[PDB]
RNA sequence: GAUGUCGGCUCAUCACAUCCUGGGGCUGAAGUAGGUCCCAAGGGUAUGGCUGUUCGCCAUUUAAAGUGGUACGCGAGCUGG
RNA sequence: GUGAAGAGGGAAACAACCCAGACCGCCAGCUAAGGUCCCAAAGUCAUGGUUAAGUGGGAAACGAUGUGGGAAGGCCCAGACAGCCAGGAUGUUGGCUUAGAAGCAGCCAUCAUUUAAAGAAAGCGUAAUAGCUCACUGGUCGAGUCGGCCUGCGCGGAAGAU
């Protein structure tokens, strides 16, 4: 039509497996599974994978799109190693890591330590930068925000941990 | 579109330079050496028409050193001299402050030629006519 | 999305309300609740409900009649 | 304030109040705005609508009006029952589904008609025009 | 502000106005400006 | 030229007609000349798109009824009060 | 062949269209304080002067002194202005 | 027309509404209105289609890329719709104005070149320039894509006191 999804290679490391519905993948990165919906019928010839809609039911066809993509990311994650980094701006704001507990000195009375789930560590190349990186893109996303969420940037200044991309310059001029 | 430090442009008088407001801080921020350029610019500007505002593009290097190309004076300015007028019309096209012969425009087109893209003289002449019509300067053939 | 609604008795407009996904303390209750009302309503159908035996955990304490079954 | 009606002589009086039946169709401009469904088109309603057409647009061409109120609508204060039949003062047109807008110079025909359709109590389609061809 | 009924959407860059019925004119991609469901 | 297919009517009255247009088949007529008036049942959602033109009420038309010919023109046109829909159509024979 | 009026006292019970406190969105939101809208009924939600008053105005408090239903809640419970 | 002066069955309950006029008795049949999963008598009936909100099982203006159907149109395998890559130039910082106004405070003008394309410029931004994004175009990918017309069912609008 103008959209769909058909490709999903299985290079080295890509040790995909299906158990009726379940799909466990392996590789240089980690062990990620993701039992899709029920109708789902994914397989694997030698390289291309393919979702399986029990039939052309409304909530059954589109269920393919969201699927042929999720697994694909599982592959793109396991082979590349996912990264995403945010930056902290504002006086006093600092950064630090000690394995998991990424101590955070933002601007409250006492600093904190966000313990990241397993599969994604983080590194502060400086007291200003934090670069998280792991396999599963899921835990990646939530923790990406779960972190910046500790202090969302405010317009008047911009201060507050922001994704290292956020267009938000600053405010609309103040007033009263 | 896009606007970054390094390779600055400015239109400075023929034989005059160094004032802070006009020059100084402008390129001074970039790391240019005010004095050297002042004397350097006005040196060649002697040969180039004195009394004629001439735009120059200075390009600085990591060295903080720099070079600059002196081109031909602005079309608007040239049209002013040609017209014998000091200023534009304020409300161009509504009120004409001056006039210039078609011959003159060819002469200005010829002067600016180096800086203009014009494939042929007619093209050049007309790029300048465009400026004249923006200046409230009529052209009589 | 579906409550059951009981209302105790001691007013104070307490009026208890619990959803289904909220049925984690005693799943046995439901079903027995549903199967009710569909009875003659009164004495006969009242002492007729117990012939169900709740049980929420498959083959467990089948002692309710461990001896014979079908 | 406007008043499409009033402006009649004083006699003849007022009374009655019936129901309705079918509509009607006119033709005077390049674009018309017809309504669909009985309702009460009071003088105030009609002025509000029409007056809202120019609404800082343009005085271009000229708008019309096929609709025209016939007052005879009595109301009573905080008083007893059927002690008379208090004055009226209110308005009412009593349309069905007639055409009543019409536009002179094209310009923004359909556009404006919509920019001022809510003032009316009834629902009116975009309608089209005096015709012997169509649209789309 | 976040309205109750529906005030259309206006502007251009406003949200696709798609979701669980969220109108509110504003035009997102206005770092500060953000008139919407609330 | 415009070509409108059609056929004679079964009946002709309240119930009858009302039942045709209720299925995209507004009943029309065709008179003029020595030939007895013709009562047909054209296809609504197929003629309203053809009347869409200004040519429709100028140049003669060809109604394919039964399988014969006629070559006529449009006279009166009965359209719905508020629905873009169309109704009874008068046809002036040649 | 009788369903006792207003206000007060006593003692209440519910609604939510929320006054305070709790959580949010926008702001012509720097902060502090506000404006408005969403959510929210757990709990809390003034003493007096004048008047029969309800209410109201006034003095002084308070986080605040909510709107409303309950025969304009409440006389086989009090009062009788 | 019914009740009054009418019983029986139906609308949960319900003089008037729907069915229907009770001479008695019957552990015998067929029907009306209305119904057939349990309370509760009888299809968990069949052939097809809609809905996904418990709509059915309360309520308007108006609002919305919900989802069903029918007809007509706009661009497009000389390549469209979304995206990715690349460019977006010259006179010129247009004239005036202004401390400055260089596409982007404001007023006027808004031409012309070079072109595959390139507004004297759509927003952000600078003290003003620098810089960022936009209109437009080339390459990529290769089939639909973008709205209205008429209609089905549905959603929001939707706050109350034991
Ligand atoms: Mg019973
Ligand atoms: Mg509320
Ligand atoms: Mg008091
Ligand atoms: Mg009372
Ligand atoms: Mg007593
Ligand atoms: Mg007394
Ligand atoms: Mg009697
Ligand atoms: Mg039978
Ligand atoms: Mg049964
Ligand atoms: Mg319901």
């Amino acid at each position: 039509s103008r959209v769909a999804k058909a490709p999903v290679v299985v290079p080295a490391g890509v040790d995909v497996k299906i158990n009726g519905q379940v799909i466990t993948i392996k590789g240089k990165n980690g062990e990620l599974t993701r039992t899709l919906n029920d109708a789902v019928e994914v397989k694997h010839a030698d390289n291309t994978l393919t979702f399986g809609p029990r039939d052309g039911y409304a909530d059954g066809w589109a269920q393919a799109g969201t699927a042929r993509a999720l697994l694909n990311s599982m592959v793109i994650g396991v082979t590349e190693g996912f990264t995403k980094k945010l930056q902290l701006v504002g006086v006093g704001y600092r950064a630090a890591v000690k394995g998991n507990v990424i101590n955070l000195s933002l601007g409250f009375s006492h600093p904190v330590d966000h313990q990241l789930p397993a599969g994604i560590t983080a590194e502060c190349p400086t007291q200003t930068e934090i670069v998280l990186k792991g396999a599963d893109k899921q835990v990646i996303g939530q923790v990406a925000a779960d972190l910046r969420a500790y202090r969302r940037p405010e317009p008047y200044k911009g201060k507050g941990v922001r994704y290292a991309d956020e267009v938000v310059r600053t405010k609309e001029a103040k007033k009263k | 579109a896009k606007k970054v430090q390094a390779y600055v442009k400015l239109q400075v008088a023929a034989g005059m330079a160094n004032p802070s407001p006009p020059v100084g801080p402008a390129l001074g921020q970039q790391g240019v050496n005010i004095m050297e350029f002042c004397k350097a610019f006005n040196a060649k500007t002697d040969s180039i028409e004195k009394g004629l505002p001439i735009p120059v593009v200075i390009t600085v290097y990591a060295d903080r050193s720099f070079t600059f190309v002196t081109k031909t004076p602005p079309a608007a300015v040239l049209l002013k001299k040609a017209a014998g007028i000091k200023s534009g019309s304020g409300k161009p096209n509504k009120d004409k402050v001056g006039k210039i012969s078609r011959a003159q425009l060819q002469e200005i087109a010829q002067t600016k030629a180096a800086d203009m893209t014009g494939a042929d003289i007619e093209a050049m002449t007309r790029s300048i006519e465009g400026t004249a019509r923006s200046m409230g300067l009529v052209v009589e053939d | 999305d579906k409550v059951y609604y009981h209302h105790t008795g001691h007013i104070g407009g307490i009026k208890q309300a619990t959803f289904e996904e909220m049925i984690a303390r005693r799943p046995e209750r439901v079903i027995e609740i549903a199967v009710k009302g569909m009875l003659p309503k009164g004495p006969l159908g009242r002492a007729m409900f117990r012939k169900l035996k709740v049980y929420a955990g498959n083959e467990h304490n089948h002692a309710a009649q461990q001896p014979q079954v079908l | 304030m406007l008043q499409p009606k009033r402006t009649k002589f004083r006699k003849m009086h007022k009374g009655r109040n019936r129901g309705l039946a079918q509509g009607t169709d006119v033709s005077f401009g390049s674009f018309g705005l017809k309504a669909v469904g009985r309702g009460r088109l009071t003088a105030r309603q009609i002025e509000a609508a029409r007056r809202a057409m120019t609404r800082a647009v343009k005085r271009q061409g000229k708008i019309w009006i096929r609709v025209f109120p016939d007052k005879p609508i009595t109301e009573k204060p905080l008083a007893v029952r059927m002690g008379k039949g208090k004055g009226n003062v209110e308005y009412w047109v009593a349309l069905i589904q007639p055409g009543k807008v019409l536009y002179e110079m094209d310009g923004v025909p359909e556009e404006l008609a919509r920019e001022a359709f809510k003032l009316a109590a009834a629902k009116l389609p975009i309608k089209t025009t005096f015709v012997t061809k169509t649209v789309m | 502000m976040k309205v109750r009924a529906s005030v259309k959407k206006l502007c251009r860059n406003c949200k696709i106005v798609k979701r669980d019925g969220v109108i509110r004119v504003i035009c997102s991609a206005e770092p500060k400006h953000k008139q919407r469901q609330g | 030229m415009f070509t409108i297919n059609a056929e004679v009517r079964k009946e002709q009255g309240k119930g009858a007609s009302r039942r045709l247009r209720a299925a995209n088949k507004f009943p029309a007529i065709i008179y003029g000349g020595k030939e007895a008036p013709l009562a047909i049942e054209l296809d609504h959602d197929k003629v309203m798109n053809m009347q869409a033109k200004a040519e429709f009420y100028s140049e003669v038309l060809t109604i394919v009824v039964d399988g014969k010919e006629i070559k006529v023109k449009a006279q009166d046109v009965q359209r719905h009060p508020y629905k873009p829909k169309l109704q009874h159509i008068d046809f002036v024979r040649a």
